[PDB]
């Protein structure tokens, strides 16, 4: 629950992704937006709920002070590894472990906001460690987040 | 920098949706109780109304604790957003 | 009779909700790699911009977990009802 | 994943709680007003996948067969125990393992649908193994589990 200082600087280009309107407080209509810009859908209640945790003096908005204290009591981290594995085993359709180069070039070329065939290239090159054309994706995963 | 890593996890109406739900969790086990161990007699239309009221309640309790489980994703996304500034330069 | 038991625990667009959520965390999670560990020159732009799209893949998974857990005790609430039923004579 | 003669015959009373107008189908309607009288507030999209779920022929309601099988696939239960003792924890106001028979009895005369002072000494003097006039919520859940 302590910060540096350029972290308070850092975060300070933080509050601006939020505070659109520049005005030096966050309102739920501004979190809203910027929520869903993550393909979140918050309702009413649940951004009332977001600025009413840090909302120490109770004036219904975010500031700057307020932000940082969200952000000091969940400074920790943790690896994502097994969520990554997770996103991964949704492509893998016969639940063996493995996703073949040729899958992986149709998903990633296809789904979401996509690789060019070329990145795609890159990507199974580095996957597909025993030039098999099957990526292991536990492995691959492993490798990405040790 | 943090690479891949995401912040770790883990209300005035929902607490009061939080006590209400939890003493009729402790009414309708304490009926049940009482009218299916405790009775010479089992009375199965009030078990029934005692089941009817203790899976409301302890269902009651679970959304409430789904939607903080919402609730502390949807801050933690927030914190990750906040995050990103972090990397430098 | 069942006494305090209930019901054991564990779509469409929340379907298509995932396929392009996971999609993007692959997409992501290679771009972040990439930018952080294979190469000469870390842009940190880059990798900011892959962090943002990162976390919101992976943020639209948890929330469709959720979701799921939460429709899941609904179906189970239905359930549990339907079982007070079973409590005779 | 199978069902006996009585229980089918019981659920057709337990379908009877959800079809309101006796019409022989389920509506998303119909489904709000049950899951409200429950106290919850499922979403018209939560109500439509509800019913989607065991939707067999895609007419858009739950006719009695459908309905016997989301049974079938979840007639397995388990204890409450662990569920309970949280519930009872909520008015552990010291988290020391009590709650007081003063206490009891302020919260159940109180909170919710109640009891009446009269309910709650049937309720203390089985809780109260000891006679401490103290209750050890885990063990007197534990014993109401067994
Ligand atoms: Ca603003
Ligand atoms: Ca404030
Ligand atoms: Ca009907
Ligand atoms: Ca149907």
């Amino acid at each position: 629950d302590q910060l540096t200082e350029e972290q308070i600087a850092e975060f300070k280009e933080a509050f601006s992704l939020f505070d659109k309107d520049g005005d030096g407080t966050i309102t739920t209509k501004e979190l809203g937006t910027v929520m869903r810009s993550l393909g979140q859908n918050p309702t009413e209640a649940e951004l009332q709920d977001m600025i009413n945790e840090v909302d120490a003096d109770g004036n219904g908005t975010i500031d700057f002070p307020e932000f940082l204290t969200m952000m000091a009591r969940k400074m920790k981290d943790t690896d994502s590894e097994e969520e990554i594995r997770e996103a991964f085993r949704v492509f893998d359709k016969d639940g063996n472990g493995y996703i073949s180069a040729a899958e992986l070039r149709h998903v990633m070329t296809n789904l979401g906001e996509k690789l060019t065939d070329e990145e795609v290239d890159e990507m199974i090159r580095e996957a597909d460690i025993d030039g098999d054309g099957q990526v292991n994706y536990e492995e691959f995963v492993q490798m990405m987040t040790a | 920098g943090r690479k891949l890593e995401l912040t770790k996890a883990e209300d005035t109406q929902l607490t009061k949706r939080v006590k209400n739900a939890a003493a009729n969790v402790l009414r309708e086990t304490w009926l049940i109780y009482k009218n299916t161990k405790l009775v010479k007699k089992i009375d199965h239309a009030k078990v029934r109304k005692h089941q009817r009221k203790f899976l409301q309640a302890i269902h009651q309790l679970r959304s409430v604790k789904m939607e903080q489980r919402k609730l502390n994703d949807q801050a933690n996304t927030l914190v990750d957003l906040a995050k990103t500034q972090l990397e430098h330069h």
